């Protein structure tokens, strides 16, 4: 498996009173490990897993610094945004950013990226080529020309191939004995009566890490989706995940339906039958 | 580690 | 400004068995803007000690929050989760149902 280091950042202009809040969250392989949060009095980056607490005192000094920088720019970006879109003056708005790296297990960069969204929608995104931008709309074109003029693209490209890789690799080593673990899902099928002589079979997957999984119901013919409800993968809140997938069957015909669970923490894929 | 973000 | 309506799942960390200490989660996802109000109920009363995650969002830009609180299920206790968001004209409740 490849791995990622991603930062997800949010700026929210509060209506009348308040100033913008600002939040900076970073994730190694989709596990949170550092957070920064504007509302605190003691606004500081902080460890979010046990293995980041082991880190050189001045790591934080450094990261906190950058956060205040970015915080300040956010305030300004929000005001800029407002003027690009000619928006009514009184409302609550949002700027969000994501950037990070996925690198293979051989240690080479796979994809680097950085995207901004305004009020929940795509604004601008660095292209996979790491040197051209994609504007989502006419306001973002203003920024794109700014960033083209400011050589922004080169600075991000340098960080993505530079600091992020180096640090990704370095965070893995730190919490190496946890982010690499693999818990396999425990599955069962439940049964439920239904109006008209219909039956909900529901296929459960519990206790798995990492989150990625595939639950499918096959009517002995491999393919099945028509009338097949499944929920988004959800955290059980102990480090593991949960998911289920249900299907409705004519009463009497339960045995014809098999559930299949694919997950990387399994010797081999489970099949289940009521 | 995170970096500085360009202003939009 | 486009709003996205929160999606709500109420569910327990382990498969419920009456009388059995356990944990209750109320997972709220896919909303925007980020301001939101969440409460967990037990027979129509905020459960006092509810732990809540901080504002965070997904690769599609949409916000999530997980709330959870320790509970212990029984024949005669219902558990809900109530959520208030701008995208909804009314607060929305979701009851914990052991089969979901």
């Amino acid at each position: 498996g490849s791995h990622s280091l991603r930062y997800f950042v949010t700026a929210v202009s509060r209506p009348g009173h308040g100033k913008p809040r600002y939040m900076e969250v970073g994730y190694v392989d989709d596990t949170e490990f550092v957070r920064f949060d504007s509302d605190a009095e003691n606004p500081r980056y902080e460890p979010r897993t046990p293995w980041m607490e082991q880190v050189e005192p001045e790591y934080w000094e450094g990261q906190t610094q950058i956060a205040k920088g970015n915080e300040q720019s956010s305030r300004v970006d929000l005001r800029t945004a407002l003027r690009y879109y000619n928006q009514s003056a009184g409302g609550s708005h949002t700027i969000q950013r994501m950037r990070g790296c996925e690198v293979g297990s051989d240690g080479r960069l796979l994809r680097g990226y950085q995207q901004v969204a305004y009020d929940g929608r795509d604004y601008i995104a660095l292209n996979e080529d790491l040197k051209t931008w994609t504007a989502a709309d006419m306001a973002a074109l203003i920024t794109k020309h700014k960033w083209e003029q400011a050589g922004a693209a080169e600075r991000d490209r340098a960080y993505l191939e530079g600091a992020c890789v180096e640090w990704l690799r370095r965070y893995l080593e730190l919490g190496n004995a946890t982010l690499l673990r693999t818990d396999s899902p425990k599955a069962h099928v439940t049964h439920h009566s239904r109006p008209k002589d219909k039956v909900t079979l529901r296929c459960w997957a519990l206790g798995f890490y990492p989150a990625d999984i595939t639950l499918t119901w096959q009517l002995n013919g491999e393919e099945l989706t028509q009338d097949m409800e499944l929920v988004e993968t959800r955290p059980a809140g102990d480090g593991t995940f949960q998911k289920w997938a249900s299907v409705v069957v004519p009463l009497g015909k339960e045995q014809n339906y098999t559930c299949h669970v694919y997950h990387e923490g399994l010797p081999e894929p489970l099949t289940l039958r009521w | 580690v995170n970096d500085i973000f360009e202003r939009i | 400004m486009i709003q996205k309506t929160p999606q709500i799942q109420v569910y327990s960390r382990h498969p419920p068995e009456n009388g059995k200490p356990n944990i209750l989660n109320c997972y709220v996802t896919q909303f925007h803007p980020p301001h939101i109000e969440i409460q967990m109920l037990k027979n129509g009363k905020k459960i006092p000690k509810v732990e809540m995650s901080d504002m965070s969002f997904s690769k599609d830009w949409s916000f999530y929050i997980l709330a959870h609180t320790e509970f212990t299920p029984t024949e005669t206790d219902t558990y809900a989760c109530r959520v208030k968001h701008d995208s909804m004209a009314e607060p929305k409740t979701v009851y914990w149902d052991r089969d979901m």
